[PDB]
């Protein structure tokens, strides 16, 4: 917390870019940190917290662009731009923060204006027992409605965070919105778990 | 002027202005290699436009060229190329220390330019600097008449440097050890006609010294 709201005064004072780039390339988890910081007083941390988080998720992918835009609102959105380069032979993605449930649902159709290699994810400050039933249900009431994610171009998942953090990935694209498989997992690291492993089987988490 | 100048230097996409211009009036003569390395770094630049975590990659650029050079292709690969990249190399070191640090070294330009003035205009009067001018430049009356020229307009000159001080060395308690050298010679300008640039110049030395809020909230 104290890397991320320092930075914010004023950025390019050549150690707050280390601590940066520390919390990205470091082992130790900062996950359970990092969903937290929606504001926390500032609204530019967003932009800082959105482009550590994938940076500290996609270590497995090459990426070769991050950008930051912003809505004419309080909504500032990241988009990146990276490839695998031995595996599944150039993807794209974004992400952005909303508050408590309802600038998501407001704004969908332009915060997503970043084959199906779009990978869209959202977090939701929704810091309160935590109970898969209920958030699913809420996050699934618009996914079942909201089809943008395969009529815009084509978005393979869409994830939601839950701010200790929970996560929903789904795909409204041709199956039932719903994953209790990779629910829990960041899509990104779904890869260090060894879970494809399991090809000959029905599983049932 | 000094608002514009301020906010162009701080907008990033400026280098990369710069470099399109530099590359398009030169479609040949350079190698297609160090060309891609330049075209793949400035397409990622412009990518992470206004992006935490972005710099102008002008250390990529010096990296393919000076690459090149030390493989040095003879005959016709050697002088074509040492020429015909000169404007990515000047761009690049106008850019070494990024666009904050390009847009504090315009302002110190600025600054230097006023004391290559008011540094003959001190330790002495009037007469003793015009006679010292004349016999160091008796090959040419017009450096001198330029010398007075230029002091003559001392106090716009003294707006002008307030309002560029006050954008250079405000809201970033830190300096170099280049910053303190031109602030130290503009201070000992005893002459009182100066006093305004020496008095403002020595609130950036004590200045930029103090604590930001945000240690003592972030510890507390």
């Amino acid at each position: 917390e104290s890397i991320f709201l320092s930075a914010i005064d004023m950025y390019g004072h050549q150690f707050c870019i280390e601590n940066l780039q520390k919390l990205i390339l470091s082992e130790t988890s900062i996950f359970d940190v990092l969903p937290n910081f929606f504001y926390h007083s500032n609204q530019v941390v967003r932009m800082a917290a959105l482009e550590v988080y994938v940076r500290r998720a996609y270590i497995a992918y090459e990426l070769n662009s991050v950008q930051h835009r912003q809505l004419k609102d309080n909504t500032c959105v990241v988009e990146f731009q990276f490839m695998l380069p031995t595996s599944h032979p150039q993807r794209m993605g974004g992400m952005v923060s909303f508050r408590t449930f309802e600038d998501f649902v407001r704004i969908f159709d332009e915060v997503m204006g970043c084959e199906p290699i779009h990978i869209l994810n959202v977090a939701i400050k929704t810091d309160c027992d935590i109970e898969d039933d209920r958030l699913a249900a809420m996050f699934r009431e618009f996914t079942q409605q909201n089809k943008a994610t395969l009529v815009d171009h084509g978005i393979r998942r869409l994830t939601f965070l839950v701010a200790f953090p929970k996560f929903f990935t789904f795909r409204a694209r041709d199956k039932f919105e719903e994953d209790r498989i990779y629910r829990h997992l960041e899509p990104a690291l779904a890869f260090q778990l060894e879970l494809n492993r399991m090809r000959n089987f029905d599983l049932t988490a | 002027w000094v608002e514009r100048l301020m906010k162009t230097l701080r907008d990033p996409s400026l280098p990369l202005l710069e470099l399109q211009d530099i590359m398009t009036s030169v479609s040949g003569r350079i190698p297609p290699n160090v060309e891609k390395s330049i075209k793949k770094e400035m397409a990622q630049y412009a990518s992470n436009i206004t992006s935490v975590l972005c710099q102008f990659p002008s250390q990529q650029i010096a990296n393919i060229l000076d690459s090149h050079a030390a493989t040095l292709n003879r005959k016709s690969e050697r002088e074509v190329f040492f020429m015909n990249t000169q404007s990515i190399v000047q761009l690049v070191q106008r850019y070494r220390s990024g666009i904050r640090g390009h847009m504090k070294a315009v302002v110190m330009d600025l600054l230097r330019q006023y004391l290559r003035v008011e540094t003959q205009f001190q330790n002495g009067h009037y007469d003793k600097c015009v006679f010292a001018l004349r016999e160091e430049n008796k090959s040419d009356m017009n450096t001198v008449l330029n010398y007075i020229f230029s002091h003559a307009q001392v106090t716009k000159k003294n707006l002008l440097v307030t309002m560029l001080i006050d954008q250079l060395c405000g809201r970033d308690p830190t300096l170099t050890d280049e910053l303190l050298n031109i602030l130290t010679e503009l201070t000992q300008l005893s002459k009182t006609t100066n006093a305004k640039v020496a008095l403002r110049a020595r609130q950036v030395l004590i200045a930029s010294h103090l604590p930001s809020y945000e240690l003592r909230h972030n510890q507390v």
